[PDB]
Order: C-alpha cells, then sequence, then structure tokens
RNA sequence: CUCUUACUUUUAACCAGUGAAAUUGACCUGCCCGUGAAGAGGCGGGCAUAACACAGCAAGACGAGAAGACCCUAUGGAGCUUU
RNA sequence: CUGAACUCCUCACACCCAAUUGGACCAAUCUAUCACCCUAUAGAAGAACUAAUGUUAGUAUAAGUAACAUGAAAACAUUCUC
RNA sequence: CCGAGCCUGGUGAUAGCUGGUUGUCCAAGAUAGAAUCUUAGUUCAACUUUAAAUUUGCCCACAGAACCCUCUAAAUCCCCUU
RNA sequence: GCUAAACCUAGCCCCAAACCCACUCCACCUUACUACCAGACAACCUUAGCCAAACCAUUUACCCAAAUAAAGUAUAGGCGAUAGAAAUUGAAACCUGGCGCAAUAGAUAUAGUACCGCAAGGGAAAGAUGAAAAAUUAUAACCAAGCAUAAUAUAGCAAGGACUAACCCCUAUACCUUCUGCAUAAUGAAUUAACUAGAAAUAACUUUGCAAGGAGAGCCAAAGCUAAGACCCCCGAAACCAGACGA
C-alpha cells in the first residue's frame, strides 16, 4: 500500500455540465423543490461522496521495523525447511527442465525464490534457466522483501548473501540516531 | 450489468430447484444413485435390527425371480 | 416479448399403446398485435369459452363489437389447420377449452389540455388466444341440490372433534 | 448528531464564542508574557552526571578537546540552531562525583560547574557561536557538500 | 398578495 | 407463523419403542475437502471422531467422499425416507460431533 | 479557528490567546486579572493586591486553551534567566 | 471503486415468503407486506400469553360443567381437593371429566364430603375431633 | 429483473506473472543499498503525489502549486472552486470544535 | 316574484368506435352513545348485517387543489421615505 | 373462587427506554494469497434504503369514465335539404 | 407571475428554519442553573457515557446550628454505629 | 400466458509522455457562406458581490514560477473574525499504466444533434442472436410491479392464536416524521425497479518498534519518540454582484 496511487475520481454537482439554472419556480407547481438538475438526487447528477482521485496512500514505517520483518521471514524459512544455502548459483546447462527436475528431486516446492549478491556477476546459466520459467525467479540481494519471500515457498540464499545479509541487518541493531541521511559521509559508513 | 459471480451462482441454484418442482424427476432405486454399498448396506440391516443375521441366507432373501429373468435377458442380448 | 403459444402445436407425443385410450387433439392459435383493448376483448373470450365451434361462430356473426369479427376470423383458420394439420376427422368436433385475452406493445402520444396542461394517451394493443380441443362440449356442472348441501353439513358435523385435549 | 439546531446541521459557532458575551481569552487583559519570545536566547543545558556518563561509555573522548562538535558527534545534545539555540549552557548538577580532567568549551557556564571541573585539573572556556556558524559547526558535513 | 401565477411547464416533445 | 406454515400431530415410525426400539438414522454422506479452509473442521473429524463414531452406530452406513468442494455438507437419510441436508461450513469438531449425533436422535 | 489553512494545509494560532496567556510545559495556564488597571481609586487594598497577582486556569480553560494553540508553543524552551523556569515542572504531585 | 448491491432479490424474498398467505398487495409489494410481516411476528410473540391464558378460561369452563352435573360449583370442587392434599391442576381434571367420567364422579363426591366435614366443625366448638377425609399428612 | 440469469464468464488470473511475481523487489533499496536510493522514488504516478500524502484539500492544494501553471483553464477554475469549497466545509462545519 | 308550467335544441342515458386528468399509506371502507391530541367507518359498550351492478344526491370522509397571501417568529429579504 | 410479563415450578439465559455513548458480528464488491458448484485469512471502499410533495423509467387507480366524430338517398354517376 | 427584465457566471450563495439520513445483535442512559441583540440557538456548569487511579460513598446515634418575631409547621443540615 | 426480464460492448475517467498549430475547386464581415467600383469607425482603463465576522459599517485565504524545512514563526488585524512572510535550507524524476466506470454508470454526447427559446442561452433519450442470416418456420424455459389462467358471500389495520375445517370463535387503535402528548380528522408516501446522504485536525486511547534518547537533516524529549488504527452528512429559499442577450 506504500506505493499505491488510486487513479479513480467523479464529478460533484459543480463539475458535471450546465445545473445553474433552477429547474422550476419554488412554489406553485405543485412538485418537490429543486435548484439544480445537477443535484445528487438526480439522474444525471453529481456523486456526493465519491473518489476524488488521484489519491496516495503513502507512508512509512520506521527503518528499524522494515528491517526486523526481514530478520523474521529468514528465520521462518529455515525453522519451517523452506531454507537452502547454496554456493554458487552455476548450472551445468542453461536448459529450464534440469532446474525443474532438480527441484523435484529434493522435494523444494512449487516456487522458488533464487537470490543471487549482484545483478552482474549472476552465471549465465542460471539466467537463461529462470528468464524462461514463471516460478524459478532470480533477483539479487539487494531486492530482498518480505513479500516475495512469502509468496514463494522456498528460499534459496548463496555464501555471499549471507554474510551480506548479516551485515545489513546487524548494523540496524548498534547505530546512532541519525544527525543527517545516511547517504552523506560517515567515519564508518559504508564499511 | 453488475458486476460479481456469488448472487448470479445463487439464482441459478432457485432456479433449478424451480425447474424440479415444475418439472419433477422420475424416482430411481436408491442404489443407482451414488454413495451406495449393497454389502455394507445390508449388515447394518441386520444390527440395526439387534438379529444375527446370516449374509449368505440374507442375500438371497432379496433375490427375486423377476430379477434374475431378467438379469438374463440383458446378458442374452450382449452374449454374455 | 414471448412467443410461447405458438411452440404449443410442435409437441410430439409418443405413439400410443393398444389398450390407451383415444387422445383428443389440441390446437393452440393466437393473433399477435390487435388495434383493441384486451378490456374490452376479454368480454368476448369470455362468452365463447366453453362453447362449440359452431356456437361460438355463431354468437361472433350476430355481435356489434370489433373484437367479434377478430375472433371469428382466428376461429375458422384455427378450424382448418386443425384437420389440415393435426389430423382432425370432424370440424365441428372441436370445442373452445381455453380463451383470454393479453396486453400488446403499445404507443403512447399527446393529449392536448386546456391551460397550457397535456396528457399522456396511449394506443392500445392486445393479443387473443385460443386452445381448440377435440371432442364434444364438457357437459357444464349442474347447479348443487339440497341433498348435497345436507350431506355436506352432516358431514362437516361428523368430522368435529374435542379440541385443546387428549 | 442529535436533534435540529446548529448541531444537527453542522453550522456550530467557532472554538471560543460562548453565545455572544465577552469570551474568556477577550476580557482578560494582554500582558507581555511571550513579547519577543523570537528574539530571546536558549541553551540547552549539559549537566555534569551527563557529561561524565559520556566519558564512561567512551561517546566523548576526554584526551582530546571537546567543543559543540564532539558532543553533537556522540549524541550527547541536540541542537536547533533554527529555535533561537545559541549553544549549550555547562549546569552544576552532578557536581560532586564528578571526576575527570577534560577542556571543554561551552557558551554559558555556571560558577559552581567551572569549580568542579577546575578542581580535576581541567580547564572551562566560553565562547560565542553565531546562529550562522552554530549549524556549521553542529553538522559540519551538511556544510561541506555546499561548496561554500 | 401580490398576483401569484405558475406558467405551465410542457414536456420533452421526443417522449 | 403457526398460520404462515404447516403442522402435524406427534407420532412415532412404525411405534418405535413399543417392543423394540430402532435407530432411525440410516445412512450419513460426507462431503469434505483435502485442501480448503471451510473443511478444517470436517478433515479433524474424520480422523479422530467419525471412526469411534461408527463403533458406536453399527446400524448407520457412513460415506465420507473427500473431493474439491467449497461447502462441506452432511446428507442424513432416515428410515421412513426423509433427507435432511446439513452444511458444516467453518465449524469447529465439537460442533459437528454435537450435530452428528442430534442427527443420530433424530426420527 | 483554522483548522486547514488555504496555502500550507495546517493549524493556525490564535494570536489573541499569545497576548494574554502563558502556557508552563507541565500545561498550566498563567493570566492576570480583570480590572488590575481600572479604578484603583475606588478599590480598596487588599482587592489591589489581589488583582495584581498572577493566578491559574482551570480544566476547561486550559483544554481550550491549547486547541487555540499549535504545538511550537507547547515546547520546552530554556530561555536565559527566565523567572517561570522553575515553574514549568510539578513537584510532588500525585494523581 | 463503485460497489452495488448484487443480492437485493433474496434480501426481499426472505420477507415475501412470510407473506405469500396475506390478501391484497401486502403478499407480493415489499413496501407494504415489511409492514405486516413485522405485525405478524410481533402478535405472534404476545400470543404465547394469551395462549396459556384462554387454556385455563377452558379448562375452568369446562371443569364448572362437570360440576354442575352433580350438584357442586367450581370453588366448592377445587377448593375442597386441596383439603384433602389431591393437588391436581385444572388440566388433567378437565381431561378426566371427558374420558373418565366415573372417576370425576369420584373426586366430586370427595370434595362434597370435605366439604360437608368443614360444616360440620364450624358448628362445634373444637370438641368434637375432625373428619376421616380432613386429616392431614405431615412430611418431616 | 435486477439480476443476470446466465452465469458470467470465469476470472481467470494468472498468479505467476511478471508483475505479481516481481512485486516488492527493491523496496528495501535504502536499507540493503546503502541509502544510496530511497524506496518512494520507486513510486511513479502524479508529480504532485509521489512520496506524500494528504486529505482532498490538501492534495488539490499542492497540485495547483506545483503543475497549476500548466493545466487546462476549465480545470483549473474547477480546482480553484474545489479548493473554495473546501476551506469551508473543514473551517466552518462539523460536529467538533 | 306570488308560483310555476309546457315544448324545442344542447347535454343527458343506452349501442358502436376512439380514449384523458387531478387524486390514491394499505383497506375485507355500517349506525347510536361514550371515550380520546378535547368533533371516530377503525377504541369501549350496544344495535345492524347474504353477495352484486346501474342511475341519482352532495350531509360526512376535519373531501381534492395551492409547504396560509391573515397573525407571530428569523440577529431571513426587498421597495419606498427621511431632521 | 377468578385474576399479570409479580413469584414458584421443568429447562435455558448477553437477548424490551428517545437523544446520546460503548461494544460484539456481518451481506455484497475490488486487491493480495488460498480456494475451485462459490469459499478462507487479510487489505481496501462510489460498501447495504418500507418514507426527503425525492430523480428517471415501467405499470396500475380514477376509467373503458370525462371527452371527441360523419347532412340525406342512390345507379357512387348524380340529385335533394340547409 | 416586473416594488423592477432574461441568460450565464461568481455558486455546491447563505439559511440558529422544515424535510430526509440506507445491515444484524447486546449494553449503559431523562438533565439544578448562569450568561447571551439572548430565550426556534449557542457556551459554561449540571446530568449522562467510556477508560484509568485511588479510597471511601450511601443509609445515619447522642451532642450541636438566633435573636427580632404571626401561623410556637411537615422537615432539613451535621452525624459514629449498623 | 401476455407485458416484460436478462447481456457486453460502444466509449469514457484519472495519470504519464510529448508543446501546439491547415489545404481539391468555388463561396463567405452586404441580409455571412452573395463573381465585379472612390474609401479613411478603429484596440488598451483598480472587478464587484455572495460569504465569514453568528447583524454590519474597516476587514474576510484564491497557483504566479523549487518539493521539503525554517513556520502557521516574525508580522498584520473593528489587535476581532481571521490574514500571514523572508533570510536560510535543499530532494527526486524509466510514457505506453489503473484494489477506475461498464448504457439511470462513465464525457452532455449515438449529439451540442433532435427539441425548447426572438435572442443570449438551455439541452435530451437510446444499443444487445449466431462461426455463418448466401443458416430467420430463429436464440428453450424458469424472475418486478401490472394483468390473465381464476369476480364475489354477515364482522371490521385484515393478521395472530389456532382448528378436522378457508371463514365463523378469542386477542389486536397501520408506518415514518414531529411533539408535554398522535389510531388521530397533524406531516410524507399509488406501486415496482434502479439511483439517492458523516468528508478531518488537536489531544487522548489501543497495538508494535527503539529507548534517555526517538525519527530516512528540519522536530520533539525531566519516558519519551516513531508508525499504524479509530471521530465530524443530503436536498431546498426569497436574494446580492459582474458580464452578455432582448422594444
Ligand atoms: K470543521
Ligand atoms: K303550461
Ligand atoms: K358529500
Ligand atoms: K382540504
Ligand atoms: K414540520
Ligand atoms: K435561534
Ligand atoms: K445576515
Ligand atoms: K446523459
Ligand atoms: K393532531
Ligand atoms: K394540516
Ligand atoms: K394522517
Ligand atoms: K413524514
Ligand atoms: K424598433
Ligand atoms: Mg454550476
Ligand atoms: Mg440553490
Ligand atoms: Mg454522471
Ligand atoms: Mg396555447
Ligand atoms: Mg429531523
Ligand atoms: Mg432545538
Ligand atoms: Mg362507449
Ligand atoms: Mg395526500
Ligand atoms: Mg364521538
Ligand atoms: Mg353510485
Ligand atoms: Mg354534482
Ligand atoms: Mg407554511
Ligand atoms: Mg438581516
Ligand atoms: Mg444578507
Ligand atoms: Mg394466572
Ligand atoms: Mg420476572
Ligand atoms: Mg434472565
Ligand atoms: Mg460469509
Ligand atoms: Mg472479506
Ligand atoms: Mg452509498
Ligand atoms: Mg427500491
Ligand atoms: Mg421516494
Ligand atoms: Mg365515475
Ligand atoms: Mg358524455
Ligand atoms: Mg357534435
Ligand atoms: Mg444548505
Ligand atoms: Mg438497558
Ligand atoms: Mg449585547
Ligand atoms: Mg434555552
Ligand atoms: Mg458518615
Ligand atoms: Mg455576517
Ligand atoms: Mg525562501
Ligand atoms: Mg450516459
Ligand atoms: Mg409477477
Ligand atoms: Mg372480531
Ligand atoms: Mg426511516
Ligand atoms: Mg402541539
Ligand atoms: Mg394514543
Ligand atoms: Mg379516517
Ligand atoms: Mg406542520
Ligand atoms: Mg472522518
Ligand atoms: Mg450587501
Ligand atoms: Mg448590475
Ligand atoms: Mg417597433
Amino acid at each position: 500500500n506504500f506505493k499505491r496511487i488510486s487513479y479513480a475520481k467523479t464529478k460533484t454537482r459543480a463539475e458535471v455540465r450546465g445545473g445553474g439554472r433552477k429547474p422550476w419556480p419554488q412554489k406553485g407547481t405543485g412538485r418537490a423543490r429543486h435548484g439544480s438538475i445537477r443535484s445528487p438526487l438526480w439522474r444525471g447528477g453529481g456523486v456526493a461522496h465519491g473518489p476524488r482521485g488521484p489519491t496516495s496512500y503513502y507512508y512509512m514505517l520506521p527503518m528499524k521495523v522494515r528491517a526486523l520483518g526481514l530478520k523474521v521471514a529468514l528465520t521462518v524459512k529455515l525453522a519451517q525447511d523452506d531454507l537452502h544455502i547454496m554456493d554458487s548459483l552455476e548450472l551445468p546447462t542453461g536448459d529450464p527442465q534440469y532446474l525443474t527436475e532438480l527441484a523435484h528431486y529434493r522435494r523444494w516446492g512449487d516456487s522458488v525464490l533464487l537470490v543471487d549478491l549482484t545483478h552482474e556477476e549472476m552465471p549465465q546459466s542460471i539466467v537463461e534457466a529462470t528468464s524462461r520459467l514463471k516460478t524459478f525467479n532470480l533477483i539479487p540481494a539487494v531486492g530482498l522483501n518480505v513479500h516475495s519471500m512469502l509468496k514463494h515457498q522456498t528460499l534459496v540464499l548463496t555464501l555471499p548473501t549471507v554474510a551480506f545479509l548479516e551485515d545489513k541487518l546487524l548494523w540496524q541493531d548498534s547505530r546512532y540516531r541519525p544527525l543527517y541521511p545516511f547517504s552523506l559521509p560517515y567515519s564508518d559508513f559504508p564499511r | 450489468v453488475k458486476k460479481g459471480f456469488r448472487a448470479a451462482f445463487r439464482f441459478q441454484k432457485e432456479l433449478e430447484r424451480q425447474r424440479l418442482l415444475r418439472c419433477p424427476p422420475p424416482p430411481v432405486r436408491r442404489s443407482e444413485k451414488p454413495n451406495w454399498d449393497y454389502h455394507a448396506e445390508i449388515q447394518a440391516f441386520g444390527h440395526r435390527l439387534q438379529e444375527n443375521f446370516s449374509l449368505d441366507l440374507l442375500k438371497t432373501a432379496f433375490v427375486n425371480s423377476c430379477y434374475i429373468k431378467s438379469e438374463e435377458a440383458k446378458r442374452q442380448q450382449l452374449g454374455i | 416479448i414471448s412467443r410461447k403459444w405458438e411452440k404449443k402445436n410442435k409437441i410430439v407425443y409418443p405413439p400410443q399403446l393398444p389398450g390407451e385410450p383415444r387422445r383428443p387433439a389440441e390446437i393452440y392459435h393466437c393473433r399477435r398485435q390487435i388495434k383493441y383493448s384486451k378490456d374490452k376483448m376479454w368480454y368476448l373470450a369470455k362468452l365463447i369459452r366453453g362453447m362449440s365451434i359452431d356456437q361460438a361462430l355463431a354468437q361472433l356473426e350476430f355481435n356489434d363489437k370489433k373484437g367479434a369479427k377478430i375472433i371469428k376470423e382466428v376461429l375458422l383458420e384455427a378450424q382448418d389447420m386443425a384437420v389440415r394439420d393435426h389430423n382432425v376427422e370432424f370440424r365441428s368436433n372441436l370445442y373452445i377449452a381455453e380463451s383470454t385475452s393479453g396486453r400488446g406493445q403499445c404507443l403512447k402520444r399527446i393529449r392536448y389540455h386546456g391551460r397550457g396542461r397535456f396528457g399522456i394517451m396511449e394506443k392500445v394493443y392486445c393479443h387473443y388466444f385460443v386452445k381448440l380441443v377435440e371432442g364434444p362440449p364438457p357437459p357444464p356442472e349442474p347447479p348443487k341440490t339440497a341433498v348435497a348441501h345436507a350431506k355436506e353439513y352432516i358431514q362437516q358435523l361428523r368430522s368435529r372433534t374435542i379440541v385443546h385435549t387428549l | 448528531r442529535g436533534h435540529k439546531g446548529e448541531r444537527q446541521r453542522g453550522t456550530r459557532p467557532r472554538l471560543g464564542f460562548e453565545g455572544g458575551q465577552t469570551p474568556f481569552y477577550i476580557r482578560i487583559p494582554k500582558y507581555g508574557f511571550n513579547e519577543g519570545h523570537s528574539f530571546r536566547r536558549q541553551y540547552k543545558p549539559l549537566s555534569l552526571n551527563r557529561l561524565q556518563y559520556l566519558i564512561d561509555l567512551g561517546r566523548v573522548d576526554p584526551s582530546q578537546p571537546i567543543d559543540l562538535t564532539q558532543l553533537v558527534n556522540g549524541r550527547g545534545v541536540t541542537i536547533q540552531p533554527l529555535k533561537r539555540d545559541y549553544g549549550v549552557q555547562l549546569v552544576e548538577e552532578g557536581a560532586d562525583t564528578f571526576t575527570a580532567k577534560v577542556n571543554i568549551e561551552v557558551q554559558l557556564a555556571s560558577e559552581l560547574a567551572i569549580a568542579a571541573i577546575e578542581k580535576n585539573g581541567g580547564v572551562v572556556t566560553t565562547a560565542f557561536y553565531d546562529p550562522r556558524s552554530l549549524d556549521i559547526v553542529c553538522k559540519p558535513v551538511p556544510f561541506f557538500l555546499r561548496g561554500q | 398578495t401580490k398576483k401569484r401565477f405558475t406558467p405551465p411547464i410542457y414536456q420533452p416533445k421526443f417522449k | 407463523t403457526a398460520r404462515g406454515t404447516p403442522s402435524r400431530f406427534l407420532a412415532s415410525v412404525l411405534h418405535n419403542g413399543l417392543g423394540r426400539y430402532v435407530q432411525q438414522l440410516q445412512r450419513l454422506s460426507f462431503s469434505v475437502s483435502r485442501d480448503g479452509a471451510s473443511s478444517r473442521g470436517a478433515r479433524e473429524f474424520v480422523e479422530r471422531e467419525v471412526i469411534d463414531f461408527a463403533r458406536r452406530n453399527p446400524g448407520v452406513v457412513i460415506y465420507v467422499n473427500s473431493r474439491p468442494c467449497c461447502v462441506p455438507r452432511v446428507v442424513a437419510e432416515y428410515l421412513n425416507g426423509a433427507v435432511r441436508e446439513e452444511s458444516i461450513h467453518c465449524k469447529s469438531v465439537e460442533e459437528i460431533s454435537t450435530l452428528v449425533q442430534k442427527l443420530a436422535d433424530q426420527s | 479557528l483554522t483548522y486547514f489553512s488555504a496555502r500550507k494545509g495546517k493549524r493556525k494560532t490564535v494570536k489573541a490567546v499569545i497576548d494574554r496567556f502563558l502556557r508552563l510545559h507541565c500545561g498550566l495556564w498563567v493570566r492576570r486579572k480583570a480590572g488590575y488597571k481600572k479604578k484603583l481609586w475606588k478599590k480598596t487594598p487588599a482587592r489591589k493586591k489581589r488583582l495584581r497577582e498572577f493566578v491559574f486556569c482551570n480544566k476547561t480553560q486550559s483544554k481550550l486553551l491549547d486547541k487555540m494553540t499549535t504545538s511550537f508553543w507547547k515546547r520546552r524552551n530554556w530561555y536565559v534567566d527566565d523567572p517561570y523556569q522553575k515553574y514549568h515542572d510539578r513537584t510532588n504531585l500525585k494523581v | 471503486l463503485r460497489n452495488r448491491v448484487t443480492d437485493r432479490y433474496f434480501r426481499i424474498q426472505e420477507v415475501l415468503k412470510h407473506a405469500r398467505h396475506f390478501r391484497g398487495r401486502k403478499n407480493r409489494c415489499y413496501r407494504l407486506a415489511v409492514r405486516t410481516v413485522i405485525r405478524a411476528f410481533v402478535k405472534c410473540t404476545k400470543a404465547r400469553y394469551l395462549k396459556k391464558k384462554n387454556m385455563r378460561t377452558l379448562w375452568i369452563n369446562r371443569i364448572t360443567a362437570a360440576s354442575q352435573e352433580h350438584g357442586l360449583k367450581y370453588p366448592a370442587l377445587i377448593g375442597n381437593l386441596v383439603k384433602c392434599q389431591v393437588e391436581l391442576n385444572r388440566k388433567v381434571l378437565a381431561d378426566l371429566a371427558i374420558y373418565e367420567p366415573k372417576t370425576f364422579k369420584s373426586l366430586a363426591a370427595l370434595a362434597s364430603r370435605r366439604r360437608h366435614e368443614g360444616f360440620a366443625a364450624a358448628l362445634g366448638d373444637g370438641k368434637e375431633p375432625e373428619g376421616i377425609f380432613s386429616r392431614v399428612v405431615q412430611y418431616h | 429483473i435486477g439480476i443476470r440469469l446466465t452465469l458470467p464468464p470465469p476470472k481467470v488470473v494468472d498468479r505467476w506473472n511478471e508483475k505479481r511475481a516481481m512485486f516488492g523487489v527493491y523496496d528495501n533499496i535504502g536499507i540493503l543499498g546503502n541509502f544510496e536510493k530511497h524506496p518512494k522514488e520507486l513510486i511513479r504516478g502524479p508529480i504532485w503525489l509521489r512520496g506524500w500524502k494528504g486529505n482532498e484539500l490538501q492534495r488539490c492544494i499542492r497540485k495547483r502549486k506545483m503543475v497549476g501553471s500548466r493545466m487546462f483553464a476549465d480545470d483549473l477554475h474547477n480546482l480553484n472552486k474545489r479548493i473554495r469549497y473546501l476551506y469551508k466545509h473543514f473551517n466552518r462545519h462539523g460536529k467538533f470544535r
């Protein structure tokens, strides 16, 4: 929801074309009294309380909270025997059928999330096997998120990725309160 | 047209019931309907009445000559 | 709009067995979009309801209403339709089983009134439905007699129980 | 919403309106409680207990001169120059337990706080930073990114 | 007691 | 409603209980789903409860058809020919155990 | 009161409250007496003595004055040599 | 997102099914039937007090009639059966007068016997002992 | 009347297409990226709504000062009228004061 | 006018054709006395009472029609006059 | 003796005040993920109508009522009456 | 429908005034008064609701609360115990 | 059994991106759409008022060239209602998407047409087979009110309790609104379908996170701080002002 923008919008009685003239005199006709033909009570009139988009739903959880949800997802995957550590994502062949028969023999699951350290150092073997599959997706370690971990049943991490995650997630557990954004120069950051 | 599926599905069920009442189907044997095991239904028959029936005998108490004669007619047509 | 009345002459019954009784023939016919009121036409369809084909044609032949000449035309063409298409041997061996009127698709015109006022008048239309059945007209039900009234009253006196007890 | 009136129709009078009689916030005379509040100088207090607590944890080293920058870098104080803050005032709370030899620079200091620092062999000096310099001394890095 | 008169209102012809 | 509904007099089936008592419940047909949260309570009733319920009622034939379904139902058939259909949708095991037993007690 | 301004979209402050009242950080509001400069020649010294005293306001008044002011006037200030510095905190208060 | 009621048909049919047996337009038009269905349910809820009341009125009328056949009045039968420790309610008494007439005459003779013993005791000053049917069984 | 007589066409959804399979990726670009980027910068849409939230009066006021000089005359006039109506409702009408 | 009457035409009613409008909470829509938001077809106590069209009448339905134009209220309007 | 929704008896129990206030559930719709004769857990919202002399459309009531219309005969040529 | 025309727009004019205000179920719940161009309204108090903290609240024994004065009033206030 | 019912497309909305911008011939400022004759007329100028202030009379926010922050601060003001900066600070930016509508919706739009008005101006309604209609004696039926099939039998808000039994017996003063109080002869409603009405700050409460620190510069802080959740309707005057159109 933090990146949701609703584009729905309706027109009020002030935005519907026409509707400036009083339909008929206030008294005498024996009919109900109306001021415009575009009021909500009318057919073709404005919407009293409708969407007034574009509307944003932006909000931010505290950094320490968002970093803690990753720890829980990584912990739940291991406790439920859904986490698998690798040394390298290099396949013998770029055949997508091999990666599928390999996840069924080891009984991984119907969906697998492959996490590599960087996007440029990804072996071409695994890049050619996951580009043609739908449930075997490959992301870099920087793109790890609770939603994709929960959608996929099995999680696969490489050894470099493990060290990468521990460094980033444990830095929140021991850090000062920010004087200025962490994107600016600091004494010991990054590394 | 209103969007949704629950009300349309629920309305089709009422139409079926209405159709059955207007045109009720002919009755059929319970064995033809689903969820039937003759051997299990005949054991309960005895236990239900608290009697120590003999299955071999009780199964022949429900077999009638008319059914035997017709059962043969079905085989003759098929040569079995 | 619905046109089910014309589809009733297309049902085909299975051949009857030798012991079964002769089945009477049923002939459905109608006329659509008649420039006439269904309320005025109802009095004509109620008249011949239950009559014979030849008696109904005689009552409609000397009636002054406009609907009479229209129904009589529908009966004459249903009579011929029966013997020609529905295997009816005698054209006089028919009686009016069902006869009613229905509302048709009507138009709307403006009727002017005084003081710049106006009304909305409708050019009325109607349908006429008739069903012919082979055979003589069923005998009318005799009026209830005193013996039946007394026989029914004593039957109510014998069906009464002791209420609100054992 | 209730029944009729201004309550149900949403036409209540403004906040403070008492129905017509001179309101409470208007029948009271005016006095200069907050006259010139935006031009008064403020100083975030720094107690000797706080300072000694920062030194015992290593967040502020007494081996080098202690100035306003080192205090901020150690999260010892939080200066708000935009809120008419002019620095820190060294207060005397925790003078008895204070035991540290430091060279601290503070914009204000009490007579007793000075004695506690000069008793242990330290030096305390008072210096003035204007609002512009005060923002630079507290956050130098954001200032070095301006090319000034 | 001002003279109060309501003028007739015709409806759309197409109806 | 009374005036908007029908009525009957108190009665029994074949003078039941006069010479001997005969259980009128004759058949029970469950329709549970292997997958589906609606059938969670029905699956646990089939694992521990239904087997012990059949031991006590040997005159009732119980059928458990596990198939895809969004609303699990239990159909009870009685000697007199009556058929009562009921839904166990999103019901706990304790709620299904008191319902099935009610069906066994009825005529 | 202006709950949403037309330029910033935020709540405004009533400046008639700022020129008459003082808010202590604890939540108390201090005021003057109505008529401490009016017709002193017909009033007694006892009445004049309690007319030039700074008094507190009640719960209903203080809740209103807090709604008529923004959060900037409720912050903790550290003015230099403030005469009301000691009154911004309560001591030995229960319940 | 525009949401509309898609199942308004079923919402009104659970009201009209209780109005099918009404008369007039309040058996098919929701606006009219809802106000008469709501009155029917209230009448049915308050009728549970009248049913119990009218039953006891019916029993008493039948007991009164069965007691006059034996020359007794309702108060003399009910009041004197309680004095004989016989706790039979109106429902049972009315059932006995219809289906067990020989037992109801025995109960009326008992009440008439206990009634006559009460008069005899009212003429004495306590010296004479209590009647045979006037004795009371004690429960400790 | 008011309810369809037939069932609608089935609603087939692919739960494993590109947009659903890769939803949520790069939401922690800051935590895991040394805070070079902020997640709000991944939001696309109106330039006056990126990484910002408000009510209709706040949204309308913000749109008028950010893209109001590029708006069509009729749309701008309606925006100003909407701001006037909302100014009166929020500041003068309601149950609470 | 006392004091009305007769005839003709229109209307009228009947047959045929065409075919509006205001109105309408639902109605299985009686009388007397009493009661009651103080004037009851609908409540209480009594009386009356098979069903049904057509033509007439105008006592009632506080009958229809127009959110009373008289009167008062609104920190509601407007026209005119003025030291 | 009759006589209540008072009280007892058998069983059960949150299950009879306007405005106002607090709380427990929920129809349908969309989205995420399940499910797969129609559901589940959550997130969202143009999210529920026996009443505004309400808006539009349909059809009744009044009512087959009010009201409307074509000079005559004949050979349809023509003539007659006004 | 000229005590001052019509159309469009400002305009969703304003209305302390009338009318209307859409699913289920349970619960608590009737109020001294002051000010006000104010008495067809509002604000404060009082009553009422929810959450929290704490300790007393209700009922009430003696003793005790005015002279001036016409009803030598029914009563109240205070109040441990219970 | 009639009348009807039902449908999914037409297109539309909000963004993004990109600046935008004609043509056959002939005719058209005179009475426009009229081939062809003596002329000289020329453009610029503070908006007001409704409303708020519970009247009203000074006054009462209206993009004006960078998001944030400084700050609703300085300051202005029947010092009332309310109005309201700057210095300074300094961010991001990949059109081809949608927890948007689906024929009373969404553009008024099938069209600014039909129609109304002298004129300015106002301003609609609606469609639905199938692969094939060069398969049209075709695409089944079942559903609103309204009628028909099928008028009616003492007595009464029309039902409920019931009953062998429809009625007969017993019990029962329609609904909403508005009121001290309505069966009231007080208001509204012929009926069916669809459409038609509670929008948010301050503080506080509840549930997480971290903790003398909290927060993804700004701000708060003598257990606080961050985040989330959860409270504020609809229709209606007579009027006022500006600019056009009309003898
Ligand atoms: K407000
Ligand atoms: K005469
Ligand atoms: K009359
Ligand atoms: K009248
Ligand atoms: K009223
Ligand atoms: K008022
Ligand atoms: K005014
Ligand atoms: K339209
Ligand atoms: K009244
Ligand atoms: K009236
Ligand atoms: K009325
Ligand atoms: K009403
Ligand atoms: K002229
Ligand atoms: Mg407008
Ligand atoms: Mg208006
Ligand atoms: Mg619209
Ligand atoms: Mg005319
Ligand atoms: Mg109201
Ligand atoms: Mg009031
Ligand atoms: Mg006629
Ligand atoms: Mg009326
Ligand atoms: Mg009377
Ligand atoms: Mg008559
Ligand atoms: Mg007359
Ligand atoms: Mg009036
Ligand atoms: Mg005025
Ligand atoms: Mg005015
Ligand atoms: Mg009793
Ligand atoms: Mg009780
Ligand atoms: Mg109880
Ligand atoms: Mg559900
Ligand atoms: Mg849900
Ligand atoms: Mg709604
Ligand atoms: Mg409706
Ligand atoms: Mg309505
Ligand atoms: Mg008439
Ligand atoms: Mg006539
Ligand atoms: Mg004529
Ligand atoms: Mg208004
Ligand atoms: Mg209660
Ligand atoms: Mg005054
Ligand atoms: Mg008052
Ligand atoms: Mg006490
Ligand atoms: Mg004003
Ligand atoms: Mg600036
Ligand atoms: Mg449209
Ligand atoms: Mg119908
Ligand atoms: Mg009666
Ligand atoms: Mg209502
Ligand atoms: Mg009154
Ligand atoms: Mg009453
Ligand atoms: Mg009446
Ligand atoms: Mg009135
Ligand atoms: Mg809100
Ligand atoms: Mg003016
Ligand atoms: Mg003018
Ligand atoms: Mg002229």
